């Protein structure tokens, strides 16, 4: 309208947007900093970065932008381009890239009292450290630090934003249900806001927004844990196979192949920080070592099975332990021509008797192998069950605190 | 503020930001440059680029921008956009692929005496020699060289704010530990003329890699595969599975080679420690397979076509088993019927002789397996200790 | 050229202020009719849930300041002015991924002598749409483009869907406009529905920028041919290969090798599949469900083959063949399963001993053969139990996946098709 | 006050940066280029782009920016930002991206006689088509083509910078500060002025300055990570000839497992070789060769196993084959005696059948020996020849074959 | 030059760059558009995007920029920044994800008659309908559609410079061959009104892919796997390795599927030729494995449980071996002692009988293997030829 033209011409005749609006030398400008989270895009753990789509709810007072609406056909407020007015250089300090400022410069709202309101949108990439110990059953604590890049506490005073009907401060990130997309991998547990100072530096003050988010581990659960459990079952099973099948090594070493394939699968998903080992990687390594020990003990059982008196002499301690003692505990419990012909028959009988004795000793060795194999089966079953149960309860007892502490 | 409005109006009225801020053209601007390290974003071993988030603090006096506070209501400090005044063109000389100069023109603090404080932010991507020789237990020394691009030292002089970069607000990297850091100023002269110094300030950071991720994710499976390829020699040949075990260990090592190439840097300047250990593991597995083939061949040695050499019998049957203390190894028609019985007896005789010779061959192969099991366990331990112990003791 | 004089009068002489709304009084509303034209669907990469699209924003509004009498000048019925000279309504895609809220190319506006202004800038938009992985790769997505006016509140400008006329009656354009000739179908996605809606949010207030909305929806269905060819059928065939381990005799010592190598191939397919999907946890993807089911079943096959081999190699010197086992596995189940002079004295003593030894060996062998028959019976039972389960599970899972057509009508509670063929009324 | 202020305000007054400083008609501006290479960042074979960090030195004369030093207290050199001055539009033509310009617009050093010295640093990504024949034992020949994208040969004259009267016909590399890339080592770096004779002295593409970088790869990473493991694994196929040819010998297991490992290596190398299809890379040739050798050896294992497990029942061992291979290469008494005779006969028959079985086994062993020698010769010769062709792929002694000059300082 | 300075000052003093360069608003500007293709950067089959480096040559006459050379020291041509004058807003209509219009605002050439020559560079990313039916022996035809975005044909008209794009300085791709290229102008009218033409110029390039990379990287290993598939049928069942060999071939094919997935395009528009060939190879290997399982089951059949069907004996033992020309296969206590000897003789009766029956089963299995070997080699050869030569003969 024409009256808007006249009002704008009057307001910005000598208005300098480079000058902070201070009635008197020494005054501080109160700036209220609020945040509206529209979308928690990503929390890339490989680079330790959070991407969010946010609004900054900024509000302050500019005494120069004051007019009496009765003199201008009752114009109570104006929509002025944001570059034409002074603004505090409120930026995201802990950004991972070099982009400190907002992305979209929506025009400001100026009221006839001089109260200026600005709600720019931005795509922010802040940097938050990842606690890689219970990954992927982990909760992260990612912050967004907002303050004026230029002005300090002697020039501006940061405050929390006010609610819709401004009566008391909002000490949380605002989420509008009309425009908010659930991440699908992260659940927002707490979203408090707090102002932070520094004891050493008295001119510092910021408004930090904290996002306590818990991961949903279903993808990792399926794609790593279920195959790992199946491979552990195979590692236990290798001890139920008879040594005569000639298949123990195939099973155990192919289980090792599967474990290293799953390691290849998981390599491109775990963060590369060295402060701790994620519980998933610990579980993979425990499964790998269990499969390696299954291979080792399968080799031992095969070696015991294929022994004979022609090669080995059975010691007394092995006989005492594996034949006398363990099986009850493991429930096993096992004319010239006539003379020539007579000599030939006698020789054949002696050969059969010697072969029978040899076979009996071989059966003793094979029985020792069987008993040891059953012992390994029970021991590995117990160890695998206890280890997997311990790791799963350790992971499942990891919960974000009830009090955000912020 | 109307006072500040009038001050800003009168303070840039005849200010040319092209001109140096010196009273006389023979003077020099003294700029105090200080570097503040906020975050170590990444170290790219392949391309030899270090990415850091820094604040480049700069201080200098501009006589043209001074005012008397008493004439403007007692104002002593104002904030001005940095693009309104003369600025030093500081350039990161060893910039790899980032910005050469400051691109974020943040506001600067101007004091009534003309003293200016400008602290723009920057992302420095600086080129530095990466030494992958003790990877992942490697220490890197990567530097940042700063200087005025177009002025010599007689026109614009830069001096360090302190002898060390400011890491007061540094963020813990999680991959690197900051051993040491310092800043040095250099005077460089040329054959032209020794009265024209060229100044640069170099900040260097000693970085020690935290070798937990790479150890767990690479070295441990290699240790496992070395142990298994050693173990293959305790497997009896009668169980027709020596080849299965050895070649499947090789296949697992190949899949893990895929993983390793995915993880470790692809540099070619030098062989890293992990590269050496991977190659050693590969050669170990290959030698294991070859010697297993030799043993399998010896075990299935036909007595009909082969006769045992005397020296083999003397060595592997007589002397070696005696020194293996821990082992448990041994140290009408009636005429036709009579003729048939005699034939059966003599065939049993021949079969017994052949079986005895074959069992001797099998015993020799088994003794060779015992020797090789001991030797390969020793080699695995010695090689694993030797490859890493020098660096581990060095730390 | 009279256009120069006309533009000078419009912008310079009249003192046109581009930062002021085109309203005669500061209480009226500027109506901006906007429409969306889909030039092409570029990508819906599911890993980061981003929809890249090439669209042309059609804008239309009235500007009483840009009106002129065509007779007073030459008969100029239209002008082309850069958007940087005239007031422009800043309408931004709110749900963007990459930080690009605006149109890509700021082309000229077209102004009629009556003040009607039309603006058609093109844009590349990277909006965020969550991926529903439940029926992957037989899934259909519902991606959205949400446009808001963040520069003015609803009391100042009102967004509307553009209107078009056929036979003298105007109707709103409640769909994304796709030119049937120029549009090239996307390599992976087929567009099923494309509604457009103007959304009011009554819980907000008109004096705000979060009260109005114009949203364009794209219901697109994936074309499942790459995954059927490269992922589904080889996995299905390799998985069914595990059932042959039961038909493979235990004498040929390769039951375990077959079953375990089938498991290894399935692990490779799991590695391939894990890379194709986002990390979300709303549901398990269909192909993930099938991989889980079939890997569990192949592990069961391996376990049961191991049990069979354990039974096959039992001997009288280590195990006792009880009567219960004999009745169960040798009589009942095979029927159910329809299965198929001192010297001469010394000689006499020696031959008697030989006969005794041979008889004992024969008894040993026949009981070992009994164990073999038990193992064969267990194989037959295992096949008859597991092969139908495997086949039926695969068939049911993939027909449930193949029975996942889009609902044929967007906005379930709405009876309107939102199709360009049948505009409202 | 700074007299530079008065001098610069005089110089830039009534100075139009749009106007070429050509003094009169037919006056050609001499523009001299000198390229300094700071870092050879990378040569990405997949994208066929070379990324380099250079400081390009551009020198020309602008008669409008000349002043008399005696009138300005002896000032003979001032710094003016390049954005306020006329510049010759010297750009990198063969850039993969859309980046023609320099990265940082440095101040121009302006001397009192009108001489102007501009040294803007730049990050360039230039097109370098890859010669893939000898990858990874290859050397590439990348070029940086500089020309004015605005002015033609009638308006500017691009030349190579001359120092002490000798043309700098090479890329300048400062020996101390320059850091080796780590994968590429620079063998030659000539510079020359080129002409496109298909055009006339117009079109702005007629003249150009080209800087060449002949760089040789250091294939240590490939040798340690791909070549050596692949050769070691592929050599295992010759061991199948010393395994027994019966159940438990595991000839097929070993050979087919080696082939599977070679397939894994094929996947690993598929991620490294460039996607151009003008030649097959050396490493691809070697993988194809070893895979074909593995297939042949698997076939030979199958043939040997088929021969060695033959039986008098399925096949007949004709004496011709034996010569070819084992050569050049009371009623109770009656019942009891009948039973004894039958037992003897049955044992005799079994022994005969067994004996002919060992005959077949011996034939199989002979075939193993001969085929092993053939296969060892084949594998060794092929591997040595293939990886010796790459080792003799040397950079040319001269930057330009028929040019005797070395193009070095 | 002072003459050129004065000329440029006079030319742009009253020049409005928002007005079309027409004497009367009813006239139209005639713009000659020519496309100079410099390099074919890449073709993206999955996203259907072709990236090219081009120059958009535009020529037109601006009546407002005339001057007399005699009045300015004989100057006949000058260079002006393109941002100073009216420019045609040419837009790549089928742009995919690049720039719609010209972004490199280079200088332009201006004659004294007002003729203007402007050749800005650009990177065109166009939407390209990709046909993968004959991949990798595929020929792709896709276009660049250019037109004035905001002006119709009665205000600004565009005419092609030549019949086809200028490929004078076109760099060879190394992955594609320029078979043909042309440019066509189109007049488009709308139901509104037949007096308002809408013009566009469409340049199309016919590209032939060079099928060496995909051949050597995909097709050859598939050929080896296909050949190895039928080899299992010559391996005798007595060696316990039929399943090992065939299943390991299947695992090799499954691992190679990683290479196919990472190399071939992931489109779903059609099944590519090598996709069909690989699916053929997979089904071939799986059929071989199933039939090998059946053969192994046949070879180990026991006489006690299974009795040979008469038809099997007639067919595989009598009929087929005759017609297999290639194979060489053939076509007191004394009473107790007496009783025991009789028992041994009768037991050998029974053992001989059972051995003969099991021998018949083994012979049937071997004959089936021979037939399968012939059939599978024939099927492999025929399938390979049928899949590939059908497309190959067309080339
Ligand atoms: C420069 O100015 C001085 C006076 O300050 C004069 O003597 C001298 O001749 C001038 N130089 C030239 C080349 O005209």
């Amino acid at each position: 309208s024409v009256m808007e033209d006249t009002l704008l011409s009057v307001l910005f005749e000598t208005y300098n947007p480079k000058v902070r609006p201070a009635q008197t030398v020494g005054d501080k400008v109160t700036v209220r900093v609020g945040l509206t989270l529209t979308n928690l895009l990503i929390l890339n753990e490989k680079i330790e970065e959070m991407t969010t789509n946010v609004f900054l709810n900024l509000a302050w007072t500019d005494y120069r932008l004051q007019w009496d609406p009765a003199a201008y056909e009752g114009i109570k407020d104006l929509r002025i381009p944001s570059s034409d007015v002074w603004q505090p250089d409120i930026v995201l300090m802990n950004n991972n890239d070099g982009s400190f400022e907002i992305t979209l410069h929506v025009n400001v709202l100026v009221q006839h009292t001089g109260a200026v309101s600005w709600q720019p949108s931005a795509i922010y990439r802040s940097s938050c450290t990842i606690k890689v110990m219970y990954f992927p059953f982990d909760w992260q604590n990612c912050t967004m630090v907002f303050k004026s890049y230029t002005y300090d506490t002697s020039e501006v005073t940061l405050q929390h934003a006010l609610d819709a009907k401004g009566e008391r401060e909002v000490k949380e990130i605002v989420i509008n249900k009309d425009a908010f997309t659930e991440n699908g991998q992260w659940s927002i547990e707490h979203k408090p806001s707090r102002k932070n100072w520094r004891s050493d530096d008295p001119s510092y003050e910021d408004v930090t927004f904290y996002l306590i988010i818990q991961r949903k581990p279903l993808f990792y659960i399926v794609y790593t844990i279920i195959p790992c459990i199946l491979i552990s079952i195979l590692a236990i099973l290798v001890f139920y196979l008879p040594p005569d099948a000639g298949e123990k090594m195939s099973l155990s070493i192919s289980a090792l192949l599967a474990v290293t394939v799953f390691l290849l699968l998981l390599a491109d998903k775990v963060p590369e920080t060295s402060l701790s080992v994620p519980i998933i990687i610990r579980y993979l390594m425990f499964i790998m070592i269990l499969v390696a020990f299954s291979v080792i003990l399968s080799v031992v059982v095969l070696n015991l099975h294929h022994r004979s008196p022609n090669t080995h002499t059975m010691p007394n301690w092995i006989r005492q332990i594996f034949i006398e003692t363990l099986p009850p505990f493991l429930w096993i419990q096992r004319p010239q021509d006539l003379k020539e012909a007579v000599e030939a028959i006698k020789y054949i009988a002696e050969q059969l008797e010697s072969a029978s004795e040899f076979d009996d000793l071989k059966k003793d060795w094979q029985y020792v192998a069987m008993v040891a194999d059953r012992l390994f089966l029970y021991v590995f079953f117990v160890i695998c069950s206890i280890g997997t149960f311990s790791i799963f309860l350790d992971a499942s007892h990891n919960v974000p605190p009830d009090n955000p502490f912020a | 503020s109307e006072h500040e409005t009038r001050l800003v109006a009168n303070l840039l009225e005849n200010y040319n930001k092209v001109i140096r801020p010196v009273e006389h053209h023979t003077h020099f601007v003294d700029i105090t440059v200080g570097l503040q390290l906020i975050q170590l974003i990444s170290v790219d071993e392949v391309n030899q680029i270090v990415e850091t988030n820094v604040r480049l603090r700069q201080q200098w006096i501009d006589v043209r921008l001074r005012w008397n506070p008493a004439d403007y209501g007692g104002i002593k400090k104002i904030r001005l956009p940095s693009d309104d005044v003369w600025l030093p063109d500081l350039v990161l000389y060893n910039n790899a692929d980032g910005d050469f100069a400051i691109v974020h023109m943040t506001k600067l603090l101007l004091d009534y005496t003309g003293k200016i404080m400008w602290t723009p932010p920057a992302i420095f991507k600086s080129y530095c020699e990466i030494i992958v020789t003790h990877f992942p237990f490697d220490q890197q020394n990567c530097t940042m060289k700063l200087g005025i691009w177009t002025y010599d030292g007689t026109k614009v002089s830069i001096s360090p704010e302190s002898d060390r970069p400011d890491l007061s607000t540094f963020m813990e990297s999680g991959e690197w530990v900051m051993k040491d850091y310092r800043g040095w100023k250099h005077w460089v002269y040329y054959t032209c003329c020794p009265d024209t110094p060229y100044l640069d300030i170099t900040y260097h950071f000693i970085m020690q890699r935290i070798p937990l991720y790479f150890v767990v994710n690479v070295i441990i499976p290699c240790l496992l595969f070395s142990f298994l390829t050693g173990l293959v020699f305790y497997l009896p040949t009668d169980s027709g599975e020596k080849m299965t075990l050895s070649i499947s260990v090789l296949l697992s090592l190949t899949v893990f080679l895929l993983v390793i190439v995915e993880l470790i840097p692809s540099t070619s300047s030098a062989v890293p420690l992990i590269g050496k250990y991977m190659l050693f593991t590969m050669i170990f597995v290959i030698s294991s397979i070859i010697i297993t083939v030799v043993v399998i061949n010896t075990h299935h040695r036909s007595p009909s076509t082969h006769t045992m050499p005397q020296w083999v019998r003397k060595i592997f049957i007589d002397t070696i088993p005696n020194v293996m203390f821990f082992s448990t190894m041994k140290r009408p028609d009636v005429k036709s019927a009579i003729e048939g019985v005699k034939y059966i007896a003599e065939h049993m005789k021949s079969d017994e002789e052949s079986s005895n010779a074959a069992e001797e061959w099998k015993y020799v192969a088994m003794v060779i397996d015992h020797i090789l099991l001991c030797v390969f366990m020793l080699i695995c331990i010695i090689g694993t200790v030797s490859v890493f112990a020098g660096r581990l003791i060095e730390l | 050229n009279e256009e120069e004089r006309l533009i000078n009068d419009l912008l310079i002489v009249n003192k046109y202020n581009k930062h002021v709304r085109p309203v005669k009084h500061n209480n009226e509303v500027v109506n901006i009719a906007l429409s969306l034209t889909l030039s092409n669907l570029i990508s819906l990469k599911e890993t980061d849930e981003t929809l890249t699209s090439n669209v042309w924003m059609d804008h239309a509004w009235y500007d009483h300041r840009l009106t002129w009498n065509a007779s007073e000048y030459s008969d100029i019925s239209i002008l082309r002015l850069p958007p940087e000279l005239v007031w422009i309504p800043d309408i931004v895609l709110q749900n963007n991924n990459d930080g690009q809220y605006h149109v890509a190319y700021f082309c000229n506006v077209l102004v009629r002598p009556n003040g009607y202004v039309t603006w058609l800038p093109p844009a590349i938009f990277r909006s965020s749409c969550p991926i529903n992985v439940l029926y992957f790769p037989f899934d259909w997505q519902n991606c959205s483009l949400k446009f808001t006016a963040l520069n003015y509140d609803a009391n100042e400008i009102t967004m509307d869907l553009m209107t078009d006329t056929i036979d003298g009656k105007d109707y709103p354009i409640e769909w994304i406009i796709i030119d049937p000739e120029a549009f090239t179908e996307n390599g992976e996605w087929e567009i099923i529905h494309k509604p457009a809606k103007k959304n009011i949010y009554p819980d907000k207030f008109p004096n705000g920028t979060n009260y109005q909305d114009v949203t364009f929806y794209l219901i697109i269905r994936r074309k499942p041919l790459f995954y059927v060819i490269n992922f589904i059928t080889p996995c299905v065939l390799i998985s069914f290969l595990a059932s042959l381990a039961f038909y493979l005799p235990a004498e040929s010592g390769e039951k375990m090798s077959t079953a375990i190598s089938v498991l290894l191939a399935q692990a490779v397919f799991l590695l391939l599949t894990s890379q194709r999907l986002p990390e979300t946890a709303l549901a398990v993807p269909l192909i993930g469900k099938y991989l889980m089911f079939i890997m569990s079943l192949v592990t069961g096959v391996i376990v049961n083959c191991g049990i069979v081999l354990n039974f096959h190699f039992r001997t009288p010197s280590t195990h006792v063949l009880s009567t219960r086992v004999k009745q169960i596995f040798l009589e009942k189940l095979p029927r159910i399963l329809h299965m198929s002079h001192d010297e001469i004295k010394s000689g006499i003593d020696s031959t008697n001993y030989i006969v005794k030894q041979i008889k004992e060996k024969n008894a040993y062998d026949e009981e070992v053969g009994n164990w073999n028959l038990v193992g064969q019976t267990i194989d037959r039972l295992s096949m008859f139990i597991i092969t139908p389960v495997m086949v039926l599970g695969t068939i049911f899972i993939f027909v449930m996946g193949n029975f996942n057509h889009p609902p044929a009508k967007p906005f379930e509670g709405d009876p309107f098709d939102y199709s360009s063929d049948h505009p409202r009324c | 006050e700074n007299e530079e202020g008065r001098l610069i305000e005089k110089l830039l007054g009534d100075y139009d940066k749009r106007i070429i400083p050509a003094k009169t008609l037919d006056h050609i501006i001499d523009v001299t280029l000198k390229l300094t290479l700071t870092n050879l960042i990378s040569l990405n074979e997949k994208e066929e782009a070379l990324t380099t960090n250079v400081w390009i030195e551009i020198q020309w004369n602008d008669y409008r920016l000349s002043w008399n030093t005696s009138e300005y207290e002896g000032i003979d050199l001032v710094r003016i930002p390049s954005e306020l001055l006329w510049l010759p539009d010297v750009v990198l033509e063969n850039n993969v991206d859309g980046q023609f310009e320099v990265a940082y617009y440095a101040n121009v050093l302006v001397y009192n006689d009108g001489s102007m010295y501009w040294l803007p640093p730049a990050i360039y990504r230039s097109t370098c088509p890859i010669a893939v024949t000898y990858f990874p034992f290859d050397w590439q020949n990348c070029s940086l083509v500089f020309r004015s994208q605005t002015y033609n040969a009638h308006e500017v004259n691009l030349q190579l910078s001359a120092e002490e009267g000798e043309a700098v016909e090479w890329i300048h590399i400062d020996p101390e500060d320059f850091t080796e890339n780590g994968e590429w080592t620079i063998r030659h770096r000539p510079a020359k002025k080129n002409y496109n004779w298909q055009l006339t002295k117009d079109d702005t593409d007629f003249q150009e300055i080209i800087f060449f970088l002949i760089i040789q790869r250091k294939p240590l990473f490939y040798i340690i990570n791909i070549i050596a493991p692949c050769v070691l694994i592929s050599s295992l196929v010759v061991l199948v000839y010393f395994l027994p040819a019966q159940a438990g010998g595991q000839k097929c297991t070993l050979s087919i497992s080696v082939l599977l490992a070679q397939t894994i290596f094929l996947f690993l190398i598929a991620q490294k070789v460039p996607e151009t299809s003008l030649n097959v890379p050396l490493i691809g040739k070697y993988l194809i060769f070893v895979m074909f050798v593995s297939m042949l050896i698997v076939m030979n294992c199958v043939i040997v196993l088929n021969v060695s497990l033959r039986t008098p029942n399925t096949h007949s061992l004709s004496e011709k084959i034996k010569h070819l291979f084992l050569g050049f290469l009371a009623p109770e008494i009656k019942s009891c005696v009948e039973a004894c005779n039958f037992i003897a006969k049955s044992t005799k028959e079994q022994n005969d059948s067994g004996s002919e079985n060992e005959n077949w086994v011996l034939i199989g062993k002979v075939i193993d020996k001969a085929c092993f020698w053939i296969a060892l010769l084949l594998f060794s010769i092929g591997t040595l020849a293939i990886f010796l062709t790459g080792h003799f792929n040397q950079v040319p002694e001269f930057p330009f074959p028929g040019d005797p000059r070395k193009y070095v300082p």
